[PDB]
């Protein structure tokens, strides 16, 4: 299965988050904490996306367009996967470093968006998603968010996304081979809310920032500034499966 | 951009 060989081959490992658990659980730390992290995690995404198949047939601003565009809901999709994996979903597994419980949750001023992250983890249980599952559709999650009007060579972007798709199916290849295919696709698509709430509070936070005292680094401000404005505003929207 | 020249 070449395909699975690969995303198997390429998955990235473990990332602290370099958080100071000697610290009180200040809104700022662990928010800044937070921001280091997804700092970190962007330089795997980006490694990792380079080495998936097919993707560098993608034009290269294409390329690092859907990168700004997915990140989020690619880092939110595998934090809840080793939440699951880790701490059976009590808790959130942001880094070994970095576990919320509730009240990090709380003192995060992110408790709303936290629960919903932490269902989407229970489904991973809820669900008896295999690890082949997760890869498949978390490769998929990268082809899952574009410009409303197109991307610079979108023919060869539609063709990729067919074909993960394709595999996602295989790894799943008739009454289950399709109930299954409905429910991962039913999960895929719960991501998007997700992410989007999470545009609408880092974008938020990020424009007061100074008020907080909450660092963001140099690229995830860049990022939040740039790029996820054109989420917000609906120039960018995600794929749904199902309307 | 310093995400166009990193990932250059
Ligand atoms: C992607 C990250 C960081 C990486 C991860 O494992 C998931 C997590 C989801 C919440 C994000 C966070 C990066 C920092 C953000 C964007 C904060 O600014 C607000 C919400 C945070």
């Amino acid at each position: 299965p070449i395909f699975l060989n690969v995303l198997e081959a390429i998955e990235p490992g473990v990332v602290c988050a370099g958080h100071d658990n000697n610290q009180p659980d200040s809104f700022a730390a662990l928010l800044s904490s937070l921001n280091e992290l997804g700092e970190r995690q962007l330089v795997h995404v980006v490694k990792w996306a380079k080495a998936l198949p097919g993707f560098r047939n993608l034009h290269v601003d294409d390329q690092m367009a859907v990168i700004q565009y997915s990140w989020m809901g690619l880092m939110v999709f595998a934090m809840g996967w080793r939440s699951f994996t880790n701490v059976n979903s009590a808790m959130l597994y942001f880094a070994p470093d970095l576990v919320f419980n509730e009240y990090r949750m709380h003192k995060s001023r992110m408790y709303s968006q936290c629960v919903r992250m932490r269902h989407l983890s229970q489904e991973f249980g809820w669900l008896q998603i295999t690890p082949q599952e997760f890869l498949c559709m978390k490769a998929l999650l990268l082809f899952s968010i574009i410009p409303v009007d197109g991307l610079k060579n979108q023919k060869f972007f539609d063709e990729l996304r067919m074909n993960y798709i394709k595999e996602l199916d295989r790894i799943i290849a008739p009454t289950s081979c399709s109930r299954r295919f409905y429910q991962l696709t039913k999960l895929l698509d719960s991501v998007q809310p997700i992410a989007r709430e999470l545009h609408q509070f880092t974008f938020d936070l990020l424009i007061k920032s100074h008020m907080v005292s909450v660092d963001f680094p140099e690229m995830m401000a860049e990022i939040i500034s740039v790029q996820v404005p054109k989420i917000l505003s609906g120039k960018v929207k995600p794929i749904y499966f199902h309307t | 951009s310093s995400f166009r020249d990193w990932y250059t």
